RNA sequence: AAGCUUGAGUCUCGUAGAGGGGGGUAGAAUUCCAGGUGUAGCGGUGAAAUGCGUAGAGAUCUGGAGGAAUACCGGUGGCGAAGGCGGCCCCCUGGACGAAGACUGACGCUCAGGUGCGAAAGCGUGGGGAGCAAACAGGAUUAGAUACCCUGGUAGUCCACGCCGUAAACGAUGUCGACUUGGAGGUUGUGCCCUUGAGGCGUGGCUUCCGGAGCUAACGCGUUAAGUCGACCGCCUGGGGAG
RNA sequence: CUCCU
């Protein structure tokens, strides 16, 4: 029983990059904070490349 | 009566919309915001870094006056655009009469050319002109004494996007965008330029002449994702941008701002990167392969668990160095591509 | 007369269309009151101040704005009058009957604090209780010296404290208010066409209702 | 598309303009006439575009942040 | 009365002949109480894509002021000749001047 | 944005190519009016006129001919 | 009976528009055919197989034929009574709008019956047939699979002339007229002034969204009303049986 | 994927 896994901040990243490729070109589904923000965009728009990149 | 009729366009006759008229009295400060009245609606929330002059520290105290600027009115709650481009007027005032005067004479200090022209510098404000500009000759001021003092004499400016080339040394010698987008092109024509909104997406630094560049967020610094471009530049600010491409159709000059600290990063690769230079540096995260030493300006992962000591395998970084501390480690490879130094452990005395 | 503060006139384009008696468009897309019809509103508001201060009642004076938030405690702690301004709880007036031993912990609760229990506890036991204090503080302040239901509301902008305009219109409390541009005048009785936004301007109506209630105590 | 510059060059110019406007026409054109619903996902799109621009515009008051 | 603004190509290595074709035109038009108000010929230049296996084809504007009939006699013969590859006819209202 | 046939006095004549190439982009399209902001009025008028110009190929349709 | 001009209508200038009918033409692509190079796969799926290919396929190039639809522009843009109408050009033709005047003088609104127009499918006659595609065949999937998925594929989709006369034919809102706080836009004319600068102030038409009072059972409507009224018409009277 | 106020 411990301690979160890497604080939101490269979480906020894996849960963009997985709403990224699923789908979801809102990009209005992330945090409202900047630092988890910023990198739920990050991992959208490099989720966007890798959903070119395949079908 | 019609007093007040009288009244009211007395007092549109005792103003005018730009900041022209210096009449805000700074009325209450605190860092870290000034706030005026300048007769209008409500008091500004001015920065303090529109007021204090060219090495850090305020300049005006209750009661002093600088007009602002106008134009737009209400986003909310309150009442201005900020009086420092105010300022702009002035100095384009000045360099007019130099025009003016058929010549204008300060002080021009040019050290080099971000995008082809000397930059010069003005009182607080520094700015950049086209190449030829620097000197009137073939003298070049690189074997002049670094900042050296001159004036500036102008060469050339480019009228509407704001561009001024001034005159270095030498006292003796004396649609509308879209056409002709060919002058700041060619690869990487560096520019100054201010920034205007940042659409957590972006910046949007445009300056020449009735145009958009982004700097989007890829690159601004040297980390690419986690970045917040809120963060780690400005509101409203003068920068280092160049354009990096500029395309006819669609109007989306897509500027950049790593042209930067990538050099301090090649830097790194090189002048600790010349052959195997010792280095001491303080571990951040210990990743069961490695350990992770981030001194030194940005340079990123370092160390593998192969050297660690004189044994290869079994060693588990954690048992043998530590948490956040500065260690031996040297280079060992600095990997010009694909941004990976590789310093080590094991070149120490025990066998 | 635009007598020390510029109060001239307001917002640009969304006008409340209940206020066309204030309005002159300016060439800045923006509005001016009328300021030759603001000073007989403003002096039918005075005479309305005399004459309930005169009674000996109580004026609660709400302005938040984040600009007029110190001048209503400067501006009314001046006279012997009681102010809200830097958050309107929901239901200070009608529902003060829970309002009231909130009152009640934040005057019982300085009373154990200046001098009883303070530091007998924990030290985060006098971060909590002191916490609660200046939680309280800064939004019963002005009020916790009442003890009763007001006579007068002298709001700042109807715009920004509209649900205590409301709030005492439930209930019989005259309430007036400077207006706005945008602001809404209908459950204001003593209207005052003006500005809400100016430190000049909350500085001189708030003043000016000072010296009538102060003045006005004979 | 067309690119054929100096020695630096070759890939990201050609997947930018080559991955937009060829990854649009030809996963739109590949399959559905529709007939009916390039009205409905306009429709639903504009709509989509005025609602997000007068959502942010008066979500630009505060998030108590 | 009505007005156009003809544009015809013409074949590149019969072109020495558009002197010719020019003079029986306008005199074609000139017979029925017609004006005319432009003979820019903008000679042989390039195509943007190939005609027929074929680049770079010499373009004849005429822009006539001349009935219908006439204009319409006009282009049966732009049809049937083998040298006018792609004739144009165009709108009315008020026949203008130098272009290029 | 501005629309440089309403800085003129203009009615787009279909053969200045050297106006209609700028609102060509190089793959033979015709740019949007979002981009380039012209009015309304001299978009249709710049349509047809890029058309025409296509017709008489003085413009290409696309870039694979 | 005699007027009057505001309602209605006519004329002189323009303005924009996928409004309609007929004719012609252009480019890209799909398919096929002939030829070249070349050889072991292609195609397809959530996975597969049916299918095509050593008789030379798929790919690549050259040429030709034929049919259909008109990328970009494309715009909660435009026009039309509605259905609906998108390459470009010509011919014939309808309507709307505005500025300044002139002219007629209530010539107006609605309309049961009637007449006309009326998406798609379908039917008849004659052509045409690229692509797609009911029926149908086959392969899968499934416990079954007369289905969704795949491989093929005929009517039909297209044109000319007739018929049918229905649609969630929808704004689920009959037409015409008057009046009644605002805001942000789009499009289309026009007037004045410093067009001296994409400028400012008004003015008409059509249209999109948000909201005020008022209304509504609520949802929501809100000067283009579902607000306040007037004229005329159509329709409703519990659900099923039953259009 | 990045063209806003």
């Amino acid at each position: 029983m411990k301690r979160q896994k890497r604080d939101r901040l490269e979480r906020a990243h894996q849960r963009g990059y997985q709403a990224g490729i699923a789908g979801r070109s809102k990009e209005m589904c992330p945090y409202q904070t900047l630092n988890q923000r910023s990198q739920w965009l990050g991992g959208w728009r490099e989720a966007m490349a890798d959903r070119v990149v395949m079908a | 009566e019609s007093f007040a009729q009288l009244f009211e366009e007395s007092l549109k006759e005792i103003e005018t919309r730009p900041g022209s008229i210096v009449r805000g009295v700074v009325v209450a400060i605190d860092k870290d915001v000034v706030l005026v009245d300048a007769g209008l609606k409500s008091e500004s929330a001015i920065p303090a870094e529109q007021f204090k002059n060219a090495q850090g520290e305020l300049e005006i105290q209750v009661g002093d006056e600088v007009d602002v600027a106008l134009d737009a009115v209400e986003d909310g709650f309150g009442e201005t655009l900020l009086s420092r481009e105010k300022a702009k007027r002035h100095e384009a005032w000045i360099t007019l009469e130099k025009a003016y005067e058929d010549a204008e004479t300060v002080t021009g200090v040019i050290n080099g050319k971000v995008k082809g022209g000397f930059t010069v510098e003005l009182n607080g404000i520094r700015a950049f002109l086209p190449g030829s500009l620097v000197d009137v000759r073939p003298v070049r001021d690189t074997l002049h004494l670094e900042g050296k003092e001159l004036e500036f004499k102008v060469i050339k400016l480019d009228q509407k996007r704001n561009n001024v080339v001034v005159s270095r040394r030498a006292v003796i010698e004396s649609e509308d965008p879209w056409v002709a987008i060919a002058k700041r092109y060619p690869e990487g024509t560096k520019l100054t330029g201010r920034v205007t909104n940042l659409t957590d997406y972006g910046c949007f630094v445009e300056i020449e002449e009735g145009v958009e560049g982004l700097v989007h967020v890829s690159e601004m610094d040297w980390t690419n994702k986690n970045i917040h471009p809120s963060k780690v530049v400005n509101v409203g600010d003068v920068v280092e941008v160049m354009v990096l491409d500029i395309d006819e159709e669609r109007r989306r000059i897509s500027l950049g701002l790593k042209q930067c600290k990538a050099n301090p990063w090649q830097q790194f690769a090189e002048t600790h990167n010349k052959g195997d230079r010792v280095e001491g540096k303080i571990k951040s995260i210990t990743d069961f392969g490695i350990f992770i030493g981030l001194d030194g300006g940005i340079d990123g992962l370092v160390h593998l668990s192969d050297i660690s000591w004189n044994v290869a395998g079994e060693e588990a970084v954690r048992e043998y160095k530590k948490g956040d501390e500065i260690a031996a480690v040297v280079l060992q490879v600095d990997a010009e591509r694909e941004r990976i130094s590789l310093g080590v452990k094991q070149l120490a005395e025990d066998p | 007369m635009l007598k020390a503060g510029v109060h001239f006139g307001h917002q640009t384009r969304y006008w409340n269309p209940k206020m066309k008696p204030f309005i002159f468009g300016a060439r800045n897309k923006v509005h001016i009151i009328n300021l030759e019809k603001t000073v007989p509103m403003f002096n039918e508001a005075l005479a309305e101040l005399n004459k309930i201060a005169s009674r000996k009642g109580k004026i609660l004076f709400v302005g938040t704005k984040r600009a007029a938030s110190e001048a209503v405690k400067d501006a009314a702690l001046s006279c012997d009058q009681f102010f809200v301004n830097h958050r309107w709880l929901g239901g200070m007036l009608t529902n003060w009957k829970t309002v009231r031993q909130s009152i009640k912990r934040l005057k019982d609760l300085e009373t154990q604090s200046q001098d009883g229990t303070f530091d007998k506890l924990t030290k985060k036991e006098a971060l909590m209780r002191t916490r609660e204090l200046e939680k309280l503080e800064n939004s019963l302040g002005g009020i916790k010296d009442m003890g009763g239901l007001p006579d007068a509301l002298f709001v700042i902008d109807a715009d920004h404290e509209h649900i205590a305009i409301k709030e005492a219109n439930n209930l019989g409390i005259p309430v007036f208010a400077i207006v706005d541009t945008n602001s809404d005048p209908d459950g204001v009785d003593f209207v005052i066409p003006g500005n809400d936004d100016a430190i000049r301007a909350v500085t001189l109506y708030l003043g000016a209702v000072a010296a009538t209630v102060r003045e006005g105590r004979s | 598309i067309k690119v054929r510059e100096n020695e630096p060059f070759d890939v990201a110019l050609r997947r930018f303009k080559r991955s937009c406007e060829k990854a649009g026409v030809l996963a739109e054109v590949r399959r559905r006439e529709f007939y009916e619903k390039p009205t409905t996902e306009r429709k639903r799109a504009k709509a989509s575009a005025v609602k997000r621009h007068a959502k942010k515009l008066a979500r630009e008051n505060a998030r108590r942040t | 009365m009505r007005h156009y603004e003809i544009v015809f190509m013409v074949h590149p290595d019969q072109s020495e002949q558009v002197p010719g074709m020019i003079e029986r035109y306008t005199a074609a038009i000139t017979g029925a109480e017609g004006k005319i108000h432009r003979l820019e010929d903008w000679g042989r230049r390039q195509l943007a894509y190939p005609i027929n296996k074929l680049h770079k084809a010499h373009y004849v504007l005429m822009n006539v002021e001349a009935p219908q009939e006439v204009i319409d006699e006009l282009e049966t013969t732009f049809r049937f000749n083998d040298a006018v590859i792609r004739s144009m006819v165009m709108r009315t209202k008020h026949a203008v001047t130098e272009a290029s | 944005f501005c629309r440089f046939t309403a800085e003129g006095v203009q009615e787009i004549d279909y053969k200045d190519i050297a106006t209609l190439k700028n609102y060509i982009t190089e793959s033979g399209k015709i740019v949007p009016s979002r981009i380039t902001g012209t009015r309304a009025k001299y978009q249709r008028q710049l349509a047809r006129a890029i058309k025409r110009a296509r017709y008489l190929s003085l413009l290409p349709y696309t870039d694979r001919h």
